[PDB]
Protein backbone atom coordinates (compact mmCIF):
# COMPACT_ATOMS: atom_id res chain seq x y z
CA UNK A 1 0.00 0.00 0.00
CA UNK A 2 3.07 2.19 0.57
CA UNK A 3 5.04 0.41 -2.18
CA UNK A 4 4.98 1.71 -5.77
CA UNK A 5 3.88 -0.72 -8.51
CA UNK A 6 4.66 -1.27 -12.22
CA UNK A 7 3.20 -3.50 -14.97
CA UNK A 8 4.66 -7.03 -15.32
CA UNK A 9 4.48 -9.52 -18.25
CA UNK A 10 5.16 -13.30 -18.12
CA UNK A 11 6.15 -15.72 -16.99
CA UNK A 12 7.44 -17.71 -19.96
CA UNK A 13 8.79 -21.22 -19.17
CA UNK A 14 7.65 -23.58 -16.36
CA UNK A 15 4.21 -23.08 -14.79
CA UNK A 16 3.34 -21.24 -11.57
CA UNK B 1 14.62 -23.94 -8.80
CA UNK B 2 15.47 -20.83 -6.76
CA UNK B 3 13.10 -17.93 -7.32
CA UNK B 4 14.36 -14.36 -7.69
CA UNK B 5 12.97 -10.87 -8.22
CA UNK B 6 15.12 -7.86 -9.10
CA UNK B 7 12.38 -5.20 -8.95
CA UNK B 8 12.03 -2.04 -11.03
CA UNK B 9 14.79 0.40 -12.00
CA UNK B 10 15.11 3.33 -14.42
CA UNK B 11 16.94 1.53 -17.21
CA UNK B 12 19.33 -1.27 -18.21
CA UNK B 13 23.07 -0.98 -18.77
CA UNK B 14 24.50 -4.47 -18.98
CA UNK B 15 23.17 -8.01 -19.18
CA UNK B 16 25.38 -11.03 -18.37
CA UNK B 17 24.11 -14.59 -18.95
CA UNK B 18 25.42 -18.09 -19.64
CA UNK B 19 24.22 -20.88 -21.86
CA UNK B 20 24.95 -24.38 -23.12
CA UNK B 21 24.51 -25.42 -26.78
CA UNK B 22 22.98 -28.78 -25.85
CA UNK B 23 20.76 -27.84 -22.90
CA UNK B 24 19.46 -24.36 -22.01
CA UNK B 25 20.12 -21.05 -20.19
CA UNK B 26 22.00 -21.04 -16.87
CA UNK B 27 23.24 -17.96 -14.99
CA UNK B 28 21.57 -14.57 -15.31
CA UNK B 29 22.67 -11.18 -13.96
CA UNK B 30 22.06 -7.53 -14.85
CA UNK B 31 23.60 -4.10 -14.16
CA UNK B 32 20.70 -1.60 -14.04
CA UNK B 33 20.57 2.19 -14.28
CA UNK B 34 19.47 3.85 -11.02
CA UNK B 35 18.73 7.52 -11.64
CA UNK B 36 21.86 8.10 -13.74
CA UNK B 37 24.14 5.72 -11.83
CA UNK B 38 24.95 2.05 -12.32
CA UNK B 39 23.36 -0.49 -10.07
CA UNK B 40 24.67 -4.02 -9.67
CA UNK B 41 21.85 -6.51 -9.38
CA UNK B 42 22.31 -9.75 -7.45
CA UNK B 43 23.80 -12.60 -9.51
CA UNK B 44 21.46 -15.54 -10.15
CA UNK B 45 23.64 -18.60 -10.58
CA UNK B 46 22.71 -22.08 -11.73
CA UNK B 47 23.03 -25.13 -9.48
CA UNK B 48 25.55 -26.79 -11.88
CA UNK B 49 28.50 -25.73 -14.11
CA UNK B 50 29.54 -26.01 -17.75
CA UNK B 51 27.95 -22.93 -19.35
CA UNK B 52 29.37 -20.29 -21.73
CA UNK B 53 29.33 -16.69 -20.50
CA UNK B 54 27.98 -13.85 -22.65
CA UNK B 55 28.18 -10.13 -21.85
CA UNK B 56 25.78 -7.70 -23.54
CA UNK B 57 26.76 -4.10 -22.87
CA UNK B 58 24.33 -1.51 -24.09
CA UNK B 59 25.33 2.03 -25.01
CA UNK B 60 22.92 3.57 -22.49
CA UNK B 61 20.98 5.68 -22.81
CA UNK B 62 21.10 6.05 -26.57
CA UNK B 63 20.75 2.26 -27.01
CA UNK B 64 17.88 0.27 -25.43
CA UNK B 65 16.05 -3.07 -25.91
CA UNK B 66 13.16 -3.04 -28.40
CA UNK B 67 12.29 -6.77 -28.62
CA UNK B 68 12.92 -9.80 -26.39
CA UNK B 69 12.32 -13.32 -27.73
CA UNK B 70 13.23 -16.93 -27.07
CA UNK B 71 12.27 -20.61 -26.89
CA UNK B 72 10.90 -22.66 -24.01
CA UNK B 73 11.30 -26.43 -23.95
CA UNK B 74 11.49 -29.72 -22.13
CA UNK B 75 14.94 -30.65 -20.78
CA UNK B 76 15.30 -33.77 -18.60
CA UNK B 77 11.52 -33.75 -17.99
CA UNK B 78 11.48 -30.13 -16.79
CA UNK B 79 10.15 -27.04 -18.56
CA UNK B 80 12.94 -24.48 -18.98
CA UNK B 81 13.93 -21.45 -21.11
CA UNK B 82 16.08 -22.88 -23.91
CA UNK B 83 17.10 -19.85 -25.95
CA UNK B 84 17.07 -16.04 -25.59
CA UNK B 85 17.56 -13.19 -28.07
CA UNK B 86 17.79 -9.48 -27.27
CA UNK B 87 17.29 -6.98 -30.11
CA UNK B 88 17.87 -3.24 -29.55
CA UNK B 89 17.52 -0.08 -31.64
CA UNK B 90 21.10 -0.63 -32.90
CA UNK B 91 21.84 -4.35 -33.10
CA UNK B 92 20.55 -7.86 -32.32
CA UNK B 93 22.21 -10.05 -29.66
CA UNK B 94 21.37 -13.75 -30.21
CA UNK B 95 20.19 -16.29 -30.29
CA UNK B 96 21.92 -17.87 -27.30
CA UNK B 97 21.24 -21.50 -26.43
CA UNK B 98 19.10 -24.07 -28.20
CA UNK B 99 16.44 -22.79 -30.60
CA UNK B 100 14.00 -25.64 -30.24
CA UNK B 101 10.57 -26.06 -28.69
CA UNK B 102 7.95 -23.37 -28.44
CA UNK B 103 8.86 -19.82 -29.35
CA UNK B 104 7.70 -16.67 -27.57
CA UNK B 105 8.33 -13.04 -28.46
CA UNK B 106 7.71 -9.65 -26.95
CA UNK B 107 8.20 -6.68 -29.25
CA UNK B 108 7.79 -3.28 -27.55
CA UNK B 109 6.16 -0.44 -29.54
CA UNK B 110 6.33 2.22 -26.85
CA UNK B 111 7.82 1.70 -23.37
CA UNK B 112 10.88 0.29 -21.64
CA UNK B 113 12.07 -2.86 -19.90
CA UNK B 114 13.18 -1.90 -16.40
CA UNK B 115 13.41 -5.08 -14.32
CA UNK B 116 13.39 -8.91 -14.45
CA UNK B 117 12.21 -11.77 -12.24
CA UNK B 118 12.25 -15.53 -12.54
CA UNK B 119 13.65 -18.77 -11.28
CA UNK B 120 16.74 -20.91 -11.86
CA UNK B 121 17.54 -24.48 -10.79
CA UNK B 122 19.78 -26.48 -13.10
CA UNK B 123 18.54 -24.25 -15.93
CA UNK B 124 16.46 -21.03 -15.99
CA UNK B 125 12.90 -22.29 -15.19
CA UNK B 126 10.92 -19.23 -16.29
CA UNK B 127 10.97 -15.44 -16.33
CA UNK B 128 9.00 -12.22 -16.46
CA UNK B 129 9.75 -8.60 -17.34
CA UNK B 130 8.84 -5.24 -15.76
CA UNK B 131 7.55 -2.65 -18.23
CA UNK B 132 7.34 1.10 -18.10
CA UNK B 133 7.17 4.56 -19.63
C1 LIG C 1 17.13 -30.90 -11.73
O1 LIG C 1 16.19 -30.21 -10.93
C2 LIG C 1 16.62 -28.90 -10.64
O2 LIG C 1 16.61 -28.03 -11.79
C3 LIG C 1 15.38 -28.21 -12.54
C4 LIG C 1 15.53 -27.48 -13.84
O3 LIG C 1 16.02 -26.16 -13.80
C5 LIG C 1 14.21 -27.73 -11.71
O4 LIG C 1 14.40 -26.34 -11.51
C6 LIG C 1 14.16 -28.41 -10.34
O5 LIG C 1 13.26 -27.68 -9.50
C7 LIG C 1 15.54 -28.37 -9.68
O6 LIG C 1 15.59 -29.19 -8.53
Amino acid sequence: SGKSQTVIVGPWGAKV
Amino acid sequence: GKAFDDGAFTGIREINLSYNKETAIGDFQVVYDLNGSPYVGQNHSSFISGFTPVKISLDFPSEYITEVSGYTGNVSGYVVVRSLTFKTNKKTYGPYGVTSGTPFNLPIENGLIVGFKGSIGYWMDYFSMYLSL
